């Protein structure tokens, strides 16, 4: 794969985002409101989940 | 699960399986209830297999490979041997008579004191 | 007072016209030392040249190039601003190992680690560079996987220098077997080279740069096969008959970066050529299984940690564009991912960055490839590339990162207590 | 666009009949389900660009 | 009377699945091409050999370091 | 004999113009004892290229 | 090599069995499962995608 | 607006796609400015280089 | 290469989630999928 | 001559008159082409533009 | 132009000033000069940095990306008032004469 990495980008398909960067868009003061939807990821400050 | 778009394949899957009052034909489900709805996308094919053995392979629109899986020209001990359900004797943590609700695991510690 | 070199470091990474050889001689050298000597007048005219003609700092792209330049051309022959410059970004180097380490509590060890790498990810051995030249000192739960099994038996690897060993050259290719210059490094340069790759660069090229290799066993066989490298002795009579003497590929790549007024260049040529019997291997992509230290390992025992690295590659922050047949782009990072050079080198990729136009976010929001995407499992997560995109190019927007890397076990909680950090 | 701009302000699909169509011209209904606990009562606040 | 957009059902016109709605073939060509595909694979790799030839190469190389250990120690 | 394998290693594999003789080149004498007595990676022929090119790199060495 | 091959072995017959199979009828397949279909839809690409579909589970 | 056709004149409607087609009566130049400098603290760019 | 269907008029659906959903990718989408299979190879 | 139907309005015309020659000036004339979709009235607000 | 006069010339094309910065800075240029293009196409970069949102738009809702729905700067139907090449998709866009 090392070599092989032309290949996964020879398909023409996005990606789905990750709940970690779903996160990371946020800013400071709506992060708690009811307009984010990644709050039920968000558990412990040690883990993500 | 044959995914040709990802290049992933998936080996094990759970499905529940039933007809349709209207028609003969299948509905598979999720093992919790879900409908299963990768049969709208085109991109992926799927296999089933049932447990007395017949044999589906379905690509999208439903149609389906209809056979019965072969086994002859394999020996029964090496089948018997190399893969088999196994039946559990009785060690601590259950229950003597047969089909009781089981209790906690013994579970040793490494967070708690041994005891 | 780092800050002009700090800006001429800015100006020298996010310049496009960086030199197209430094990639090849950081990809030549391997970070040895004697092979540094053996071409160390070469690359002295060449940084004072290429400084003087235009006001960027050249090799500044490898941590290996500025500390073997910083330690061993230190005695003179250039003009002292640049040994200055030099010893500057050392000691940058060593001021933010100053930060991430704790020296007001960091007296014995434990569990045979020592407490500062407890506290910062900047010291453990588990963290790995991302261009990594030389296998570290300590791999005690590191597992290296090049295939299917990790290279825990230590008698695969193995490479000699200058023996003529004709199989590992036929076998650049072969995954299996690896190749180092039995050069361990010890702890404070693996926390230099981690400050290097994880900090100092991102920060300063706001996650712009990115990581290539070349295919250098069909790129040398049509760039040293004219017979004025194999005839040499141990001409010049017009600068146009060195031209057609040396081939055409090697003008426009030594044209007057290292061709100085008393030397002709392919007198210059023929030094470089004096570099090529450590020549190493191609590019690999290792990944580190390391699991975590024991405090830690307490929560989630069986967790396993996936750290992807490079073998032999070189970190760049330009397209080179005289070397687009022999060279291939390796995002394999939220660092050193920038969608505009790996566009530039591979079609394949231009093409997916021309039917997806909103790849080209800077930010980690690139995708990386599948054998890349344990994310939850890396040890440098999305707010990090979050971050670097947008930083400000200010040494404490250096420190920032290497302040970000403390880990969040007990007893740093402990030792950012005491500290009252 | 409808089905990325509900997701974005928070907003379900909507979902309505034949005979719900006409019900809503005569009367309407009670279509805002009331939330599962209230302690300041009420709420009403509209707006005006 | 103006031209307001409104919420329709999404409507399209389908055929109700059946026990004898029976897909063709490909036009003849692509069962052709899938009986090469299918007669290609008698002579091939296996799937179960290439376990094996790990194993053979792994005890091949190991065994001919043990050689070596041997030899080296051998003229002392 | 040894004759077409020499001839092989020098101008079929090593691609060699026939000007560079022996006679101009002592480490080629001293290489083309070891490239014989294998058999194999002749169709890699320009690792056996940069392997001589390294050697005569290390040679022409004043140290 | 016997005790390792036998589930492979078996794949292998399941793959020339459904050969066997679509060799048997001709290649008509008809339909078991319960969903709609369209006619105007070319079902060349999705037959090719099968073929490779079998490919990549044989791999 | 009116448009002019030919011996017409016909109400004609016509969307404003940016911000800087509202008036300055409306909205002012140092209301851009201003708007200008939120965004560049919003981007890190507050002291630009 | 086109199905052979039982029922000869067709018909509508009213799209329920818990109806199976009916192949709905057009021919631009087939296309896209014929070029990744061709370039998968 | 038909400016209701031209993209760039007058207003950005009347105010690079009177704009001063400044790096952050430039800037506005960059940020007040913000279209007024509402995919930008929900991608603008959500980083408090 | 630089030294008998004080006026940096071809500052009136992009497609002038990035062949400039790219061509010209292989060489054969005192790097003063060189530098103030470099700042010219930085000035660029920073200013269309400033345009769409990066921390925001990562999604593909229609064809375009979600860049070019919430600044007119990144969106193809938008064209500058003087061209070279015509850009690589017109799909809103038919060009008449």
């Amino acid at each position: 794969a090392a070599r092989r990495i032309p290949h996964f980008y020879r398909v023409r398909r996005e990606v789905p985002r990750t709940v970690n960067e779903m996160k990371q868009d946020f800013v400071v003061t709506d992060f708690y409101k009811v307009g984010n939807i990644t709050l039920y990821t968000e558990l412990h400050p040690f883990f993500d989940f | 699960v044959v995914r040709c778009v990802r290049a992933q394949v998936d080996l094990g899957v759970e499905v529940r399986a039933a007809r349709c009052p209207r028609t003969g034909l299948w509905i598979v489900r999720d093992r919790r209830g879900r409908l299963r709805r990768w049969l709208s996308q085109p991109e992926v094919c799927v296999l089933y297999v049932t447990p007395d053995l017949d044999f589906y392979w379905v690509l999208p629109g439903g149609f389906a490979v209809s056979s019965r899986v072969t086994l002859h020209g394999l020996a029964q001990r090496a089948l018997r041997d190399r893969f088999q359900n196994f039946e559990a004797v009785l060690a601590r943590g259950m229950h003597v008579e047969a089909g009781r609700q089981e209790p906690e695991t013994p579970r040793v510690s490494g967070r708690r004191l041994p005891f | 007072d780092y800050e002009e070199t700090l800006r001429l470091f800015k100006t020298t990474v996010t310049s496009p016209n960086y030199p197209e050889l430094c990639y090849l001689v950081d990809v030549l050298v391997h970070g040895n030392v004697d092979a540094f000597l053996l071409i160390r007048t070469f690359v002295a005219r060449c940084i004072v040249n290429m400084f003087h003609t235009r006001q960027l700092l050249v090799f500044a792209h490898s941590y290996a190039l500025v500390t073997l330049i910083a330690e061993h051309l230190a005695d003179g022959a250039l003009p002292p601003q640049l040994l200055f410059h030099y010893r500057n970004l050392v000691a940058v180097l060593r001021l933010v190992t100053r930060i991430s380490a704790l020296p007001g509590l960091n007296n014995g060890q434990l569990a045979e680690e020592p407490l500062s790498a407890y506290v910062n990810a900047l010291h453990d051995h588990r963290l790995w560079p991302p261009f990594v030249t030389h296998l570290p000192r300590n791999m005690e739960g590191v597992q290296v996987v090049a295939d299917r099994q990790p290279l825990n038996p230590a008698n695969i690897e193995a490479r000699h220098h200058g023996v003529s060993d004709v199989p590992r050259l036929g076998a650049m290719d072969a995954d299996e077997p690896l190749f180092v210059d039995d050069y361990r490094a010890t702890d404070d340069e693996w926390t230099l080279q981690k400050v290097f790759y994880l900090c100092l660069m991102p920060a300063m090229t706001n996650n712009r740069a990115c990581g290539l290799g070349l295919n250098l066993k069909t790129l040398l066989v049509d760039l040293f096969y004219r017979p004025a490298f194999l005839l040499m002795p141990a001409p010049e009579d017009s600068i146009a008959a060195q031209r057609q003497a040396v081939g055409e590929m090697l003008t426009e790549l030594v044209e007057d970066v290292a061709t100085d007024a008393h030397t002709p260049l392919l007198q210059a040529c023929r030094e470089l050529f004096l570099a090529v019997q450590f020549v190493g291997e191609h590019v690999k992509v290792l990944e580190v299984r390391a699991p975590l230290d024991h405090a830690q390992r307490q929560g989630l025992p069986d967790f396993i940690s996936r750290q992807h690295v490079l073998y032999n590659g070189c970190c760049v922050v330009t397209a080179p564009k005289t070397l687009i047949e022999y060279s291939l782009p390796v995002p394999f990072h939220r660092f050193y991912s920038n969608p505009t050079i790996c566009a530039a080198l591979s079609d394949d990729i231009k093409r997916y960055v021309t039917e997806f136009p909103h790849y080209h976010r800077h930010d980690g929001g690139f995708p990386l490839p599948t054998a890349f995407a344990h994310e939850y499992h890396n040890w440098l997560r999305s707010p990090f590339s979050r971050y670097s995109a947008t930083c400000p190019n200010v040494l404490h927007s250096v420190m920032t990162l290497a302040a970000m890397l403390y880990k969040i076990s007990p007893v740093s909680l402990v030792l950012q207590t005491k500290a009252h950090i | 666009v409808d089905r990325w701009i509900r997701h974005a302000a928070g907003v379900e699909r909507p979902q309505l009949l034949d005979t719900e169509t006409i019900s809503m011209l005569t009367f309407g209904s009670m279509s805002e389900r009331n939330a599962a606990a209230t302690v300041h009562g009420q709420k009403a606040a509209c707006e005006l660009i | 009377s103006l031209l307001h957009t409104f919420w329709r059902l999404p409507v399209a016109v389908f055929f109700e699945p059946h026990e004898e709605n029976v897909l063709r073939c490909p036009e003849r060509v692509l069962r052709r091409l899938l009986e090469d595909a299918a007669v290609t694979m008698r002579g091939g790799g296996w799937r179960e050999d290439v376990l094996m030839d790990r194993v053979r190469k792994r005890y091949l190389r190991q065994e001919l370091r043990d050689l070596g250990h041997r030899v080296q120690t051998y003229c002392e | 004999k040894r004759d077409e394998k020499h001839r092989h290693v020098v101008n079929v594999v090593l691609e060699l113009p026939t000007e560079i003789s022996e006679a101009t080149h002592p480490v080629l004498a001293t290489m083309l004892s070891k490239y014989t007595r294998m058999s194999s990676l002749f169709n890699d022929k320009c690792a056996f290229k940069l392997d001589l090119l390294r050697m005569v790199a290390v040679s022409r060495t004043r140290r | 090599r016997a005790r390792i091959a036998v589930e492979y072995v078996l794949i292998r017959a399941v793959r020339d069995e459904i050969y066997a199979v679509l060799r048997r009828d001709g290649g008509a397949l008809p339909q078991r499962f319960a969903c709609h279909v369209s006619r105007n839809m070319s079902w060349r690409v999705v037959w090719e995608l099968c073929r490779h579909a079998l490919a990549l589970w044989m791999d | 607006t009116h448009c002019q056709e030919n011996s017409e004149t016909v109400a004609l409607c016509t969307p404003r796609i940016v911000i800087g087609n509202l008036p300055d009566g409306l909205a002012p130049g140092p209301f851009h400015e201003l708007r200008t400098w939120e965004i560049m603290e919003h981007m890190r760019l507050r002291p630009p280089p």
